[PDB]
């Protein structure tokens, strides 16, 4: 059972067998990065047709607005999966949040199979609020050299994503869910973000919850990741901006392997987080392994784990085993052409 | 009148002897500064301790290190829940405008970690910032915290910073921040900084890095860092993944700065709870910031010495305590040091 | 009919012909000025038995706190009648007494008395106030050494519901015209959410006008020309109502020993007199039940009982307060609170 | 005397034009050696400031400022933060020929015009939960505090009169009711320094006026109390007003109103501008002038009818104006 919270609506495309799913293939090495997941996807026989849509901004009233085309497509596909885009006055991805209703990052960061880092045996996930916190858009210029920078946090965002995090902690089967914090010195605010956890931990007693201080979050979890094998944090807006790019560090170094999943009410968009990489556009270079984990993480949200698993257990994750396949990031030679019938083979 | 008999700004001092502020704190705090104590007197140090025990007698502490000036402490702990105290490790900064907290990660001869031969500084502003504790509720459920910059504040940090790094012959100061989200708040943090090392400080070399950004080098590619300079909860934050990559965070020695006072820490600050009492505690962090005060109250050929005695000591495999690998207790490795030291 | 929005919920109890109604004596002048009410309310055969009681504060949790004695009777009675209080021994009393109470708008009238003359004439006005939210809500900071923030909120929430008993209101005592104080001009957003709340609540109370003015011209006019507001109704926030209120008595009397107020809650309401303890006075017998008396008034209405509100005051000490050897000493005349009271009774 | 000087001339929206320019002609017409530097506006309101900032005074009307939430904000408020002339003096004495309800009326108002409520922060946090947050410092209070007694004391004015709510805003109006009456006695000793409640202020000021001689308030209680002063001496139209900054110094009426309904009607009442324009000539140390033309108006007034609409008469802008540079081309 997926998670409740963030509960796709399925219904395949009744003239078709499939589902229709938004594109958005961004620009740079995205469109490359972007057939290789249209053919993998095609080999594997998904559920899925591509209704690729274009989100390059107008600016209805002076604040920038995603175009109507797009907007359409996807609040219908109630999904979609967008690679890279550049920065083309309102941050693309902020109005991105807004106009669908995207209010969870997910986060996991798991060490590869045969692509050596420092960190081992590292295996996370975490859950960050994107609507408020250090992060709503309130700042304040009380006098000539005074500022104030305003934290917002209120349950009923809190709530909802902290749900998100033990129903999703449930829906992979980890025991333990951690809320990170600093009710130390910032009582009011994370206070009030830990003791709406608290109060939910009652209504899904199959987890355990355990609450934290960034302090030691950041400690242990770099002293040894392993720890959180177990894990599903969540935090509020800057705590879960810093540890989410901080854990991908320890699993890959970079982030060019780190998948995102963008979970709304009923949209919900997966991306890869990693830039447009416009110097290697088009030389065939780039490394779906990102985008193409974030099709798995659409996949179960969907509901097509059987794809999904097959997608992840087997392909991608086996075929980065050998450097003849990998990709240049990760010493292997293989190009992107190379590297998606060397995965389908054993998709 | 004034000049020579005046100097009541100075550190306690009677004929030789300086009157320190020790406030051991909770957690492995009462442990970990005995084993200060007794590497002290065992090699004779001219120091008197004036130590203070404590709910709001933080006060005491206040009016204490306002006498004498110097002091030594470890950690206090602080609630979470709603109707607990507050940190008072803040206050006590606060009411002393101690702002600069500087922290020294620089990795161990004998102890394993996974990036080796690491030496980087992370200085935080300590009385504004995240930590300006303002809140308030304006309808239930609804939660406001309030950060505060200033001009002023930041114009003093930013200087301390560069004039520790030429003081220390450091090459790089870098500014953490989140200017990118919050333009006004840490925008004026990040310039203020780079616009005063630019038209003072020419010779060292100012850039700023995104917290989260800087978060991911620092705990891949570490070296590439000299100083840090930060807000209040930038430096939590990257104070934590520095005291992960040399060891843990009792290896970490730390050390407060106001215009007319210094309390020396633990550069890592953690209480260690859960150990009270138990010995198995490790008082590297302790002594080595001890060490750090030393120098500052002018004496440091003990400073020299001590710091030699424990970074030998922990090189030197076995007999080193529990958490850096070993199987000594605190007792152990004060008397490992004290001994070394006998001989020197 | 009854403004929808504070409906009192009647049921006299059932052994007496009678409604219960909490008093407050008070202290000061409160207990004079109240058993000359009491008498009044007697002849005037009104459906209501008086069950005093002592808000004299408790301190739960260092937070002043108001006596259960109390608190249990005037939630069980959804109507009580305060006198004047003083400034008790050692966290407003006042505040802790709307908080625990639910009451969330200020009724402040100022009318021209008859026989009492005053510079300003034909004054009638009628002014509602916020009194929740606004620049009185107890958030302020220091956000650094010499640096102060006083925080004013206004909510839709709380808006809406004060917006509405001013509309209601207007209704209730037929007045046409209905104005929204503010100052949008500086104040966009806070004033700006007000007025649009008031702008959207007027389609759903067609037969009455909805105007807007800043405080600005509130106060210009008000002051130039009482009487341009006898059809008026005026709603605002928390501040320009605490002010225009305190004005608008100044226009009508000089003082404010005439002046009633209505704390209006949600079930609870409390009807008081806005002056003071009068403590220099207590006892002589010179106090001015007026005050309180209309306080009785606007309660009665509140509760329904038009025929008895309507005979106490068009009739009785609106009238008596006609004729020197009546009156009292605030008002040129020669009456004692005791003269006052069966002076006023007569013509009751 | 001998040499000429420029003024910066901002005739503003409504009334404004046709009350400036009965200024200008009062001011040809007695030949005053000042030429007028004058500017026409929407963020312009940088070159008035830019103006200012050359030719130090200014003689100014009111602009309008917009309710609706894509307007663009006061910029009459814009024009003194951005040369901190804080100081926002009303003068309002009765005058011989108008009818008042309360008659021989003489009181001060002196408000902060940078900061308070008028500092303009506010946000909203959820949907329909808005703060506005509400800014008092020590510095620019203490700056308020003594140019209220230096001006009383250069006046010879006896009662300085802090307006304050500090019994419920504790913080705000509080340091604002102390920082007052703090450096009221250990500076200048010789004032009378008190304090009241805005409320309570706002009652005595309409019923019992002569109570008062000079209030000082933060941004807000100042237009409360100007406006009730306004009514009773007159209406705006008769009350002069200055700004002072340090450096700077801008002349406009002290009333504060735009005016916009009987704007191109020549109906308007320029006593106000004029009165204040006068004080703009004692500042720049004119003042025969000043004297004179004051005690043209003043008279004007007093001698029944030829005074304009909103005082009791039938005369137009016009009009008045004439019987002005009349009496005066006769002194």
């Amino acid at each position: 059972k997926q998670p409740s919270i963030g509960r796709y609506t399925g219904k395949p495309n009744p003239s078709t067998g499939k589902y229709t799913v938004s594109f958005i293939e961004g620009d740079g090495i995205g469109p490359e990065i972007s057939k290789s997941v249209k053919k993998i996807f095609s080999a594997a026989n998904v559920p899925i047709e591509w209704e690729s849509c274009d989100v390059s901004p107008i600016f209805v009233n002076g604040l920038t607005t995603i175009p109507d085309p797009a907007v359409q497509s996807i609040t219908k596909n109630l999904v979609a999966l967008k690679g890279p885009l550049a920065t083309p006055h309102r941050s693309l991805n902020l109005t991105l949040r807004k106009t669908f209703g995207l209010f969870a990052n997910v986060r996991p960061a798991k060490s590869i199979e045969g692509f050596k880092t420092t960190y081992e045996n590292v295996d996370l996930v975490l859950i960050r609020e994107n609507t408020e916190g250090e992060y709503s858009g309130i700042e304040h210029i009380v006098c000539p050299g005074v500022v104030q920078s305003i934290k917002l946090i209120t349950r009923d965002a809190s709530e909802r994503v902290i749900r998100y995090a033990f129903e999703y902690a449930r829906a992979i089967g980890r025991p333990r869910v951690i809320v990170v914090h600093k009710s130390t010195i910032q009582r009011l605010a994370d206070g009030l973000f830990v003791n709406v956890a608290k109060e939910l931990s009652k209504e899904y007693p199959d987890l355990t919850l355990e609450t934290e201080l960034i302090d030691n979050s950041v400690l242990k979890v770099v002293t040894n990741p392993s720890a959180y094998t177990d894990a599903v944090s969540v935090c509020p807006n800057l705590y879960g901006d810093i540890l989410s790019d901080l854990n991908s560090g320890l699993s890959a170094g970079s982030l060019g392997l780190t998948p995102s999943a963008n979970i709304g009410h009923k949209i919900s968009i997966f991306e890869a987080v990693h830039g447009s990489a416009p110097d290697i556009a088009g030389q065939d270079k780039a490394n779906p392994t990102a985008l193409l984990l974030s099709s798995v993480m659409m996949l179960n949200h969907m509901g097509l784990t059987n794809h999904a698993d097959q997608i992840q257990n087997a392909v991608l994750s086996t075929i980065a085993s050998g450097p003849e396949n990998r990709t240049g990031d990760l010493a292997g030679t293989a190009t992107t052409s190379s590297f998606t019938e060397a995965v389908i083979k054993r998709l | 009148a004034t000049a020579a008999q005046a100097e009541r700004t100075l550190p306690k001092k009677y004929g030789g002897r300086f009157t320190v502020t020790l406030i051991p704190g909770d957690g492995v705090g009462k442990e970990i500064t005995d084993s200060v104590r007794t590497i002290f007197e065992a090699e004779n140090i001219p120091i008197d301790w004036e130590t203070i025990n404590i709910k709001e007698g933080v006060y005491e502490a206040v009016e204490s290190l306002k006498r004498n000036k110097i002091g030594l402490k470890g950690l206090w702990h602080t609630p979470a829940d709603q109707t607990g105290h507050g940190s008072l490790n803040v206050a006590l900064r606060k009411q002393l405008d101690i702002y600069a907290n500087v922290a020294l990660f620089k990795s161990l001869k004998g102890v394993k970690t996974r990036i080796p031969d690491i030496d980087l500084i992370v200085i935080r502003e300590n009385t504004e910032g995240e930590f300006s504790g303002l809140e308030h509720e304006s309808v239930p459920g609804v939660v406001e915290s309030l950060k505060v910059m200033t001009r002023p504040k930041t114009e003093r940090i930013a200087r301390f910073a560069f004039d520790f790094a030429k003081k220390y012959n450091r090459k790089s100061v870098t500014a953490v921040h989140k200017a990118n989200i919050m333009k006004l708040g840490d925008g004026l943090f990040r310039n203020i900084i780079t616009e005063i090392g630019q038209k003072e400080y020419p010779d060292i070399d100012v850039s700023s890095i995104i917290v989260d950004n800087a978060s991911m080098q620092a705990v891949a590619k570490p070296h590439q860092f000299d100083v840090l300079v930060t807000p209040s909860m930038y430096g939590t934050i990257l104070g934590n993944i520095g005291a992960a990559l040399i060891g843990g965070p009792g290896l970490v020695a730390g050390a407060n700065f106001g215009r007319d006072y210094a309390v020396f820490e633990p550069g890592s600050r953690h209480v260690g709870l859960d150990i009270k009492g138990q010995n198995v505690a490790n008082p590297t962090a302790m002594i080595l910031s001890s060490t750090l005060m030393l120098n500052h109250l002018g004496l440091n050929e003990y400073a020299t010495r001590i710091s030699k005695a424990v970074h030998e000591t922990i090189a030197e495999g076995k007999h080193t305590t529990r958490d850096i690998g070993g199987s000594s207790s605190t007792t152990d490795f004060t008397n490992e040091i004290i001994n070394k030291l006998s001989t020197m």
